[PDB]
RNA sequence: CCGAUAACGAACGAGACUCUGGCAUGCUAACUAGUUACGCGACCCCCGAGCGGUCGGCGUCCCCCAACUUCUUAGAGGGACAAGUGGCGUUCAGCCACCCGAGAUUGAGCAAUAACAGGUCUGUGAUGCCCUUAGAUGUCCGGGGCUGCACGCGCGCUACACUGACUGGCUCAGCGUGUGCCUACCCUACGCCGGCAGGCGCGGGUAACCCGUUGAACCCCAUUCGUGAUGGGGAUCGGGGAUUGCAAUUAUUCCCCAUGAACGAGGAAUUCCCAGUAAGUGCGGGUCAUAAGCUUGCGUUGAUUAAGUCCCUGCCCUUUGUACACACCGCC
């Protein structure tokens, strides 16, 4: 369809306005910090981020 | 202040920064020897440091690749031109590094090689060069369509505890 | 001997502090404080009857205690325990008009003032009617 | 009657002074913009309305926007509010006013319970 | 000297049976102003010998979900209990608590785990720390239920509780699970 | 702190302070002999109580409880 | 005051349609009128210049009729607007407090009322489910075995 | 100029922040201006749970993960004026450092 | 036991009753007048405040969730 | 680990390790933390104290215009090692009690070989093979649904009440968050309106600087209720008032007023748990345009019981039996 219709939908909120920054998931994000990314990819790459373990 | 982002936020974007450009660089350079990269900030510029083994390989010729990475880098962060300079710097002893190793490994095996003296070699390189020990493992379709697991293992090498971090790379 | 408002015990103190408010009657009393429930997770209004001067002498003491208090500050010490009913229970705070009427009455006798910032205190006069009755408690309590 | 006025005065009864008489939700809503699918649907029925034939009900409008709050001008039409399915046309009663498009236009038939499978055993 | 709540010295209190003396801890050097102390005692084995078996009731007499953080509640439930026994009976409250405990001591019990006549195979004999133990989970078990559904409140029924232990009269709940229990190690022997 | 644990925080820092302010401005026999008291009736008035808490875990409501667990 | 029950202690009471036990409190005796609770019981005592520390047997004619007409007449002795139950009625728009089976009959009609405009509430009421959206699958089991 | 500024490092290790605070005072006193105390903020600890596995099943594991931000403030004060005498850095690569004066 | 049925006044039965032998033992508790006099408890509490106003009744605790009281010393 | 020893030399794991917590009036530093002293004050006592008491009122990093780090913060360090005594021990490995000591067993992370056809292709621009690919299983938009109910089960919550509820007063925490690359959505003080849910102007904070001295709950002190399905219980259900959103109906949430149902402690069974622990009790973070009966943590109150065992459920070693080897859910 034209632009009348094609993105009208508003997704400015909601979990469809989310996606992970790594992988463009909607599901298991991570907002704290604005981290904005999938927790597998965060879990892939906390190393990379220096989000460590001590305990 | 109101238009800087607080510590928190700024560390994480650090962080974050790290991990793209490292997915990016192990995307990109996975043939000609990547190894690892090193970011050195300051407020006036930044500097990237690229550690590989094939330094003359990563540049094109008279600089040209490492042109149109720096010119790639300078785009998609949108810092300011001329804020970040990109340093090729061969890696020493790279036996050592598993990235490297795990790369290489990788290319015998695509090139068609057997795996097990591929693994073989892979591993005899890395006790000549020198360590206290070597693991490799390599799972996948080996043989048929069911699924077997190889670990070839020589020399020391521990499991527990803090100091595996520092002592062991993982690739 | 002078004796302060922290040297005798505060509940019989508020309750005589009441008393003398009761006694000496110029607050400006809204007509609705024979309706309203003291706070959003109450469920019953006050027993008493002039309750509304018990709290604005609660409401001083506090003021005494420590300044600046407005009226969030005030419904945070009158907040309570909102039992929620099957859910499990959480904290409310106190009545925003109740606290901000007992304020105006408050500096309606002029024993608090607005601070240069936000949030009110008590006047120097105000604390001498503290201290006075402080004291007045005190040798009662005593003898 | 719906807040002890005629639906005669409910016919001129103008949209701010009419918010009162709502409900908060209601009020609401009206309070914010009614959006251009809303007006054009109001013009439809209001066209259909006025071709309807005398003393005859209206033709059948669709539609699948089914949070249109019922206006008092629009009693009578044919709406076909959509289920999920089909269209479903329904009266507009003078006490549905309050009333939503999707609250008439069931979206699931009730169930008749047969007897229980495998399953709690 | 020490006078708990105030009052009530603990020096005329006299533990009549040498069974448990070294298990009451009402004497003067455990003697407390204030039934309350966090000394860790279940941190090591027998270290709640030497505790005082008034702070040992307010431990034991906080139960049952709604009461297991109330302890200041216990241990007003205590004073208004022990001036409740001490107006009725009109001597130390602490010697009535000691009475009630050597009373509420069952002196053995039965417990095995095999094929058993009635309830266990074998009769035991008991320890005085198991003696107190019990006396003092029966007594206010005891209370608790007198109190659950009767106007009588907490403090009167703990306090008749302890009354009709300190002499014994078939009254009290935990004398009757001290008979039901030795009957029982009377007929498992 | 809460309220109790203030209570024992203030006891347990005039015993301190005396014993302290015996032993600096006044000779220490003073000092033994208040701090023997002290001791052989209340060793918490002079030694704070290390316990503080204990973290609760992802498996359980608290510091060692576990979740009610079912089979069937 | 802890005197002897007075001569004129009628142990329950008849009001409007309805009786009410004297022999506890005034603030909650009138209470178990249907419409009428606690809050509203509270606020027409005070308003009715009666002693809330005394029992409903105890009082004499003239104060609980005029307990009455401030029951059904509330509006002009001062009660605000959000204190009614049947505010903003559908039929007529106006504001009442009901306090008798006329809250039943209003209720009645106003289900009937849903079923007949066939609304979904309505629709639920008619078949006895829950009306509020919650849920049905676990919940509700006793009331149908 | 008259010149009172205030400078603050931070990191998420705790070695290089100790090393620069101490070899940048060390450095200030070879220069002789005053220095004020190295004044330690307590540390960030940035937590995230996260649960172990990616699919949710098996023993309902929770992988923890912290980051630890500690910052220090060293205010740098002379009677004369500070930015003309010192302008090197001497920074390695993952400190932070921020410069402002007493306007800011 | 099925229910209580206490009363909630005073009568000419119970209030001499209360006035001639209550204030002649030991332990006066609203419980103990409640459960031994078949009266409500409230009427208890406000019974037992009239009798510490005249005088014959010695009060000990005066706690919120638990009051105590005596007869007065005799000899 | 000591010992013996056809074994010897090793190795991983455990241990060792790191963080956490506990003592450090030891050191360094502290106007984004404080302490003390002083001076302004204000109020009580002024009978008379006057170096009397309170101040989270104002100042003394406003630069000469007080000192210090005890309190708070965070670094380098120390500090506990079975160190000493007594006892048991082949007098070795080790073990118990006791003195002094903050501490004589702080909780976690990591955690070997091998393996499960255990779960994920619904995390991925991880992926083989197969299926679809224009009337699409791609993709967008609109609506519905994922909530739907004769019923069974699980995880929790409320509760069944006087060791309580309501009303008022008094009074104490710690984790930790807070304005965004896309991306619009922050934490909030104060002042006013309203009864509440909310609305209206002014500020502060990208943060030990502002919310905030996080005046939390529980608890404590007085009040009323009075053993009833009562003032417990608020499910169901009606009306009305507010918030988010493009939209609130099959009710988003919240407020108010009505209705108070079952529930009077729970069968056969079964869950977790040993000291700041269980339990009560609130508060953070996640989810969030709206939001927590969930979860992860934090904090307050603080227990009974035990210092043992294989009885059950299992597990580790050694011996023994096997017709088991997909391995007793076997085989027959
Ligand atoms: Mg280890
Ligand atoms: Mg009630």
């Amino acid at each position: 369809g034209h632009q009348q219709l094609y993105w009208s939908h508003p997704r400015k909120f909601g979990q469809g306005s989310r996606s992970c920054r790594v992988c463009s998931n909607r599901h298991g994000l991570i907002r704290k910090y604005g981290l904005n990314m999938c927790r597998q990819c965060f879990r892939q790459y906390a190393k990379d981020i220096g989000f460590i373990k001590l305990d | 202040m109101a238009v800087q982002i607080s510590k928190k936020r700024k560390f994480v974007a650090d962080g974050i920064f790290k991990a793209e450009l490292n997915e990016f660089l192990t995307r990109e350079l996975a043939e000609d020897g990547y190894s690892g990269v090193e970011v050195r900030v300051t407020p006036t510029r930044t500097e990237i440091i690229i550690l590989a083994t094939r330094t003359q390989n990563v540049l094109g010729e008279k600089g040209r690749r490492i042109r149109e990475l720096t010119a790639v880098v300078q785009k998609r962060f949108g810092f300011p031109e001329g804020s970040v300079e990109l340093y090729a710097e061969k890696v020493a002893t790279r036996g050592l590094c598993a990235i490297a190793q795990a790369e290489s490994l990788r290319y015998k095996l695509l090139g068609g090689l057997a795996v097990r003296r591929a693994c073989y070699g892979v591993l005899r390189f890395i006790m000549e060069s020198g360590a206290k020990g070597c693991e490799v493992v390599v799972s996948g379709k080996l043989r048929g369509q069911r699924a077997k697991s190889m670990k070839f293992v020589d020399g020391l090498m521990i499991h527990s505890g803090d100091p595996v971090n520092y002592y062991v790379d993982t690739a | 001997p002078g004796v302060t408002v922290k040297d005798v015990n505060q509940q019989e103190f508020v309750r005589a502090l009441a008393a003398f408010l009761k006694k000496s009657g110029k607050l400006k009393v809204p007509e609705w404080v024979d309706t309203v429930k003291l706070a959003k997770h109450k469920e019953l209004a006050p027993y008493d009857e002039n309750w509304f001067y018990t709290r604005a002498a609660s409401t001083a003491r506090h003021l005494y205690l420590r300044g600046g208090a407005g009226v969030g500050s005030m419904t945070k010490i009158y907040g309570g325990r909102q039992r929620n009913g099957v859910m499990p229970s959480h904290f409310s705070r106190g009545s925003k008009s109740v606290a901000r009427r007992v304020l105006q009455a408050l500096e309606g006798l002029k024993m608090v003032e607005k601070d240069q910032d936000g949030g009110r205190k008590l006047t120097p006069q105000g604390q001498r009617d503290l201290d006075r009755i402080a004291g007045q408690v005190a040798a009662a309590n005593k003898k | 009657t719906y807040r002890g006025v005629d639906l005669d005065q409910l016919l001129d009864m103008s949209y701010e002074q009419l918010m009162q008489l709502y409900s908060a939700r209601q009020r609401r809503r009206l309070n914010r913009g009614l959006r251009r699918k809303q007006h054009s649907l109001l013009k439809r029925l209001r066209k259909a309305k006025k071709e309807a034939p005398p003393m005859e009900k209206p033709e059948v409008v669709k539609t699948h926007l089914r949070d249109m709050i019922i206006l008092p001008e629009m009693v009578g039409s044919m709406v076909g509010v959509y289920n999920g399915k089909t269209f479903n046309q329904v009266e507009i009663k003078p006490e549905m006013i309050g009333h939503y498009l999707g609250e008439f236009s069931i979206t699931y038939k009730p169930v008749k319970h047969g007897r229980p499978g495998i399953g709690a055993t | 000297d020490i006078k708990l709540f105030g009052k009530w010295s603990t020096d005329d209190v006299q533990i009549n049976d040498i069974s448990l003396q070294d298990y009451i801890a009402v004497k003067e050097k455990y003697a407390k102003y204030l039934p309350h102390s966090a000394g860790r005692y279940a941190a090591k084995r027998f270290r709640k010998a030497q505790c005082p078996i008034v702070e040992r009731l307010t431990n034991s007499m906080m139960m049952h979900g709604r009461n297991n953080g109330k302890k200041l509640m216990t241990v007003r439930i205590v004073k208004h209990a022990f001036e409740i026994i001490h107006l009725l009976t009109g001597e130390n409250p602490l010697q009535v608590l000691v009475n009630a405990i050597i009373n509420s001591g069952p002196r053995e019990d039965s417990t095995r785990i095999g094929r058993a006549g009635t309830v266990r195979r074998q009769a035991v004999d008991v320890s005085p720390l198991r003696r107190v133990n019990q006396a003092i989970w029966l007594l206010c078990t005891g209370a608790r239920e007198a109190a659950f559904r009767n106007i009588k409140t907490i403090a009167e029924c703990l306090a008749d509780e302890l009354i009709n232990a300190a002499k014994g009269s078939s009254n009290s709940y935990a004398i009757k699970k001290k008979d039901e229990l030795e009957r029982v190690a009377k007929s498992n022997r | 702190g809460g309220h109790v644990a203030q209570i024992y925080a203030i006891r347990q820092s005039i015993s301190k302070a005396l014993v302290a302010y015996y032993q600096k401005y006044v000779d220490e026999a003073s000092k033994k002999e208040i701090k023997d008291i002290l001791i052989q009736y209340d060793r918490t008035l002079l030694v704070a109580d290390p316990r503080r808490c204990e973290s609760k875990k992802f498996g359980g409501p608290g510091a060692r409880a576990r979740y009610q667990k079912s089979y069937r | 005051m802890s005197l002897v029950i007075p001569e004129k202690f009628q142990h329950i009471l008849r009001v409007l349609n309805t009786n009410i036990d004297g022999r506890r409190k005034i603030a909650f005796a009138i209470t178990a009128i249907k419409g009428v609770g606690r809050r509203y019981a509270h606020v027409v005592l005070r308003k009715a210049d009666i002693d809330l520390t005394k029992r409903a047997g105890e009082l004499t004619e003239d104060e609980v009729e005029r307990v009455i007409t401030i029951m059904q007449n509330p509006r002009q002795y001062k009660i605000p607007d959000w204190f009614l139950n049947r505010q903003k009625d559908v039929k007529d728009g106006k504001y009442s407090q009901v306090l008798a089976n006329g809250l039943d009959n209003k209720l009645r009609e106003d289900l009937e009322r849903l079923k007949k405009i066939r609304a979904h509430r309505g629709l639920r009421h008619f078949w006895g489910l829950r009306v509020r959206g919650q849920h049905t699958k676990t919940t509700g089991r006793r009331g149908r075995t | 100029a008259i010149h009172r500024i205030r400078i603050t490092l931070t990191s998420r290790n705790v070695k290089s922040l100790e090393k620069v605070c101490a070899d940048l005072i060390r450095g200030a006193k070879e220069k002789n201006l005053k220095v004020k105390g190295p004044v330690r903020m307590p540390t960030k600890t940035l937590r995230i749970t996260t649960r172990k596995t990616p699919c949710g099943e098996g023993s309902k594991t929770w992988d923890r993960f912290q980051m630890r931000i500690h910052k220090r403030l060293i205010d740098l004060h002379s009677p004369s004026e500070i930015v003309k005498q010192i302008t090197s850095i001497s920074i390695e690569p993952g400190v932070e450092v921020e410069v402002t004066i007493a306007d800011a | 036991r099925d229910k209580l049925n206490n009363l909630v006044l005073f009568d000419k039965a119970t209030y001499d009753k209360l006035c001639k032998e209550v204030p002649n033992y030991k332990l006066i508790t609203p419980a103990v007048v409640s459960e031994r006099l078949k009266i409500r408890g409230s009427l208890a509490r406000a019974a037992l405040q009239e009798l510490l106003s005249k005088g014959l009744i010695k009060l000990v605790s005066k706690h919120r969730a638990q009051v105590i009281y005596t007869r007065n010393t005799k000899g």
